[PDB]
């Protein structure tokens, strides 16, 4: 069937251009988001050490 | 002319908050009372030394004693 996706007219009033006038002047994007997805590093890495230790396989 | 503030605040929010600080800075320092205690401070910083002069008849004021009250007062800024 269909769906439109990226086709949304904007907002265009008083009171929701000051949530796009904080976001390009302040930068409440770009750190909330992109600060905040890479760290996110406390997770464990996982890693073989291969002359020590293998993977899986299959028969 | 109204919404002229609100359809280019919504299409290029950099220079129009610029044209606000062009505002609000040239209008406030003729406005307040903390200006001219600017200048009252700048001026009443001694640099150089105070010479004193002769005496001929007057005295009009002014002794030789400093610590006379003979001059003027700028000893409110300790007390401020």
């Amino acid at each position: 069937t269909y769906k439109y996706v990226n086709l949304r007219e904007p907002s265009m009033d008083m009171k929701s251009v000051t949530d796009r006038a904080a976001q390009t002047l302040l930068w409440t994007e770009l750190i909330r988001g992109l600060g905040m997805t890479l760290s996110y590093l406390f997770r464990e890495p996982a890693t073989i050490n291969y002359p020590f230790e293998k993977g899986p396989l299959s028969p | 002319v109204a919404a002229f503030l609100k359809n280019v605040w919504a299409k290029e929010p950099v220079l129009v908050a610029s044209f606000a600080i062009a505002g609000l800075a040239v209008i406030l320092p003729t406005l307040s009372p903390y200006t001219k205690y600017s200048l009252m401070i700048n001026r009443a910083t001694p640099y150089n030394y105070p010479v004193p002069l002769r005496d001929d008849g007057n005295m009009p004021d002014v002794p030789s004693h400093p610590q006379d009250p003979q001059g003027p007062s700028l000893e409110w800024l300790k007390r401020l």
